[PDB]
């Protein structure tokens, strides 16, 4: 059903990732932080993590992720750990495995971000 | 001790639910109480071993001004990790601070509030261990029938629960954002908190309210956000307030130091 989204509408899938960069921008700017770049700019796991913590209540202590991760298995434990909190949430279980996120598969990215954005649409 | 029977409880009234359960008001063996019910994710024989022997440290009836767990429910066999304490009419210093619409508590009995907890935590700090994962805060401190506050030991959170999710940033150490426990000096950490009550108590204001959660660590941690201090308040208050947050968490005094500065400001 995302697969047709993505691969049959390219005249829905740009007022998607339009729309998903106002999405994560809405939250993340809270924290000056800017998204232009959908394809790479969550691959690390940090913005992910912060997101939930904006759409969900929480503040994430620095400990418990790593905010300059410094290795491909940083990034992708930091995934990991955002898709626990997704869980957490009432999600269920993220399809991409974590590895697809950190490596910028577009299609996994968008997806996620799109499941964040039928969840958290009406969050202020 | 083989827990509360949870078939025992008498379930009178719904009173919250969120992230973490549901909050009931009940009967129990003659007490009025309030039933935690605990929601978790993944919940496995490893937890439950936890969770029962983490409880049993909560249950602590010696000092006035610590509220104990009456006692949990084991689960198996009860449906959920249950946990009961006496109700409290007045609920949390947060509710009566905040959310009081029938009257506006005056300073004298703010200042006996700052007293009774700096009380209850001077004792819970004499403790060893400490009891872990214990935070301070307003939504952590209950008022009693005679307005008497008392720290909350079933606001405690268990080695199961949400490790790296914090719903009251505003009331922690900036050192407690970013370092893990061990690594802090616990005593010292809560002392911050204390602070930022005092804070509360002088302002009548939620601090941070403004901003949400992540915010507020994330700016606290890495932009130095601190609570404003109040305009026209006394030089004593003004010092107090101001040495409980130090920046240097091994400068801040014990609570069974300022135990003895709060009692000469009673009156």
């Amino acid at each position: 059903a995302f697969d047709t989204l993505f691969d049959h509408a390219p005249d829905k899938l740009n007022v998607v990732k339009k729309t998903l960069i106002t999405f994560v921008n809405k939250h993340l700017n809270k924290l000056n932080l800017e998204v232009t770049e959908l394809e790479t700019q969550f691959a690390d796991g940090v913005y992910l993590v912060l997101l939930m913590g904006l759409l969900e209540g929480y503040f994430v202590p620095l400990h418990s992720f790593f905010l300059t991760p410094d290795s491909f298995e940083q990034k992708v434990l930091n995934v990991s750990f955002a898709f626990e909190l997704m869980q957490d949430g009432g999600l269920e279980k993220p399809k991409p495995r974590p590895e697809d996120i950190v490596n910028c598969d577009l299609k996994s990215t968008l997806r996620v971000l799109y499941n964040l954005f039928t969840k958290y649409r009406n969050v202020e | 001790h083989s827990g509360i029977d949870f078939k025992q409880l008498n379930f009178l009234t719904k009173l919250n639910e969120n992230h973490s359960g549901e909050l009931w008001k009940g009967r129990w063996q003659g007490n009025d109480i309030v039933v935690k019910v605990l929601k978790v994710r993944d919940w496995s024989t490893r937890k439950s071993r936890d969770f029962n022997e983490e409880c049993p440290r909560l249950r602590i009836f010696s000092h006035p001004n610590v509220l104990p767990v009456l006692g949990a429910c084991q689960s198996p066999p009860a449906p959920h990790p249950t946990l009961i304490t006496h109700w409290m009419p007045y609920g949390s210093l947060y509710n009566v601070l905040h959310e009081g619409t029938n009257f506006v508590v005056d300073q004298s009995q703010a200042v006996k509030f700052a007293l009774d907890m700096a009380r209850g935590m001077a004792f819970l700090h004499t403790l060893e261990p400490l009891i872990p994962r214990h935070a301070l805060n307003s939504r952590s401190v209950m008022i009693d029938e005679d307005m008497t506050a008392r720290i909350s030991m079933a606001d405690v959170k268990f080695s199961f629960q949400s490790p790296g999710r914090m719903y009251a940033p505003a009331w922690v150490a900036p050192e407690a954002l970013q370092k893990k426990p061990e690594d802090t000096n616990r005593r010292s950490a809560d002392m911050w908190s204390f602070a930022v009550l005092l804070w509360e108590l002088v302002t009548r204001e939620v601090p941070f309210a403004d901003l949400s959660n992540m915010e507020i660590g994330m700016k606290v941690a890495l932009e130095g956000l601190r609570p404003t201090i109040p305009p026209g308040i006394s030089p004593h208050v003004s010092k107090l307030m101001k040495i409980c947050m130090n920046e240097d968490p091994a400068k801040r005094p014990k609570f069974d130091m300022i135990v003895p500065i709060l009692e000469k400001m009673q009156d």
